[PDB]
RNA sequence: GGUGGGGUUCCCGAGCGGCCAAAGGGAGCAGACUCUAAAUCUGCCGUCAUCGACUUCGAAGGUUCGAAUCCUUCCCCCACCAC
RNA sequence: GGAGGGGGCUGGUGACUUUCCCCUCUUUAAGAGGGGAGGAAGUUCCGCCCACCCCAUUUAUGGGCAGCGUCCCCUGAGAAGGGGCGGGAGAUGCAGCAGAAACGACACGGCUCCGGAAGAGAUGACGAUGAUAGUGAAAGUUGAGGACUUCCGGAGAACCGGUGAAACGGGCAUCUCCCCUGCCCGGGGUGCAAGCCGGUUUCGGCGCUUAGCCGAAUGUCACCGAAAUUACAGAAGGCGGGCUAUAGCCCCCAUUUU
């Protein structure tokens, strides 16, 4: 099963997504299926039907789990998902 | 208490598990790249966590290219048992061709008949 | 300004690219032992605390089938120098 | 138009004080003039000027550097960043598990021959987990009143390895030599807190500066400009290369966007 606690090393292909803050302003009101996962960017179909390439450090995630909606910075979703599964501790401080 | 029941591993699996699911999922539309980044995620996870593969994803992938092989479309399976047992998976896409030799199964169904050969 | 080096468990300290391989010692807890206590021995030894399994080898990136270890960068800690 | 990356530059003038410093100068001792930290001074990875000690005096032998731009590999929003430079031989390693087998080839099983045992002549054994059966036998076409078989042990021409990242065969990394091309000839070791002098423990002087301190000087304000004392950040003998961290403007590239 996939938790909300080891959300920072699950797989996020294929799993809903929509985001809901940014620093683009037209990056918010997205919702959509992970396709593709590099260091800091997802690629994610939206339901419309466009591709959009997401970077992550700058907005925070809410991605839709079974019944779960877990809301994750893309900080904290730094690294590639094999370095990420391998190991990476990220700290944040919102300061 | 025990907060994580599951470890490394075990999420590696899991990893391992849903990123197949996903590649035969996403083949059979298609987007044969696409499923073709999915085995190559699935394989850099598999030499990285020093994990072996499942005996049910195990049989399904090239090892040359990495084209996730659907039996009919890009693969031909045919089972060839005159000279030794064997059980051909052929690539379409490149032109890898792989086996899965069955002999020393047919050496313990051998034995078996023996010995129901000697206690008759 | 300069040379030869070191950072690994609470503290002193080893470690071939490979199964917590992590030598360990002292410390804490528990057992054993004793009228009590010291000393000796046994297991946990960071966690679940019975076997066993996972994390940490100053930090990051990269190579690799796989990093305490190999490469690069960022650091700190030593020793001694004015004549 | 908005986060970000790379490259370029970082001072000048005027006033105050020798009581911020150094140098020069005249003069009823005090004034006047000039100059005063940067792209990295940091990191110490290096080389050269300068010194001492040893061998040697050699471009005979031999040593050192380079194969750049280009290309390859790896990671990023694919602009950008990092590493490398030709070929051969020898040695080591690719743990554990798995696989016949982990770096040169092989022993092993399917294939051929021989010896032993068991069943059998319109019977019976075997066979869709594939039968007499063929092909350069990796592979592919074949698919049954098909049909004379099976095992063990030994020896051999050709083909083949369910495993693993990587295999009857080609790779990877390290080390050492010889096969090249061009340039240069003293070879090593320590380093200015080296080394030298008055002194002979300890001190002062040279190295030392178109800034040159050492108990580590380079001050304050305004303004043109817009490159400005604002971020990283400070000399200590000097010069050149590379790395690290970013203030202001200029230029270039990318995502969202319209
Ligand atoms: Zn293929």
């Amino acid at each position: 099963m996939i938790t909300p606690h080891n959300i920072l090393r699950h797989e996020l292909i294929g799993l809903k997504v929509e985001i809901v803050e940014a620093k683009n302003k037209a990056m918010i009101g997205i919702k959509g299926k992970v396709v593709d996962e590099t260091r800091n960017t997802l690629v994610i179909e939206k339901e419309d039907g466009r591709e959009v390439v997401i970077p992550k450090d700058i907005a925070v995630f809410l991605f839709q789990l079974k019944g779960c909606k877990v809301k994750v910075d893309g900080r904290l979703l730094i690294g590639r998902p094999e370095e990420r599964l391998k190991k990476k501790i990220k700290i944040l401080y919102p300061y | 208490k025990k907060f994580l029941e599951k470890k490394l591993k075990k999420i590696a699996y899991e990893r391992i598990d849903i990123l197949m699911s996903l590649a035969e999922e996403e083949a059979k539309k298609g987007n044969w790249d696409r499923a073709k980044r999915y085995v190559y995620l699935a394989r850099r996870i598999a030499m990285k966590m020093r994990i072996r593969f499942p005996k049910k994803w195990k049989r399904r992938i090239c090892k040359k290219c990495g084209t996730f092989l659907l039996y009919g479309r890009n693969a031909r399976v045919r089972i060839k048992s005159k000279r030794y047992p064997h059980v051909v998976i052929t690539c379409l896409e490149c032109g890898a061709i792989y086996r899965i030799p069955m002999i020393r199964e047919k050496k313990e169904k051998r034995r078996k008949k023996l010995e129901e050969r000697l206690k008759a």
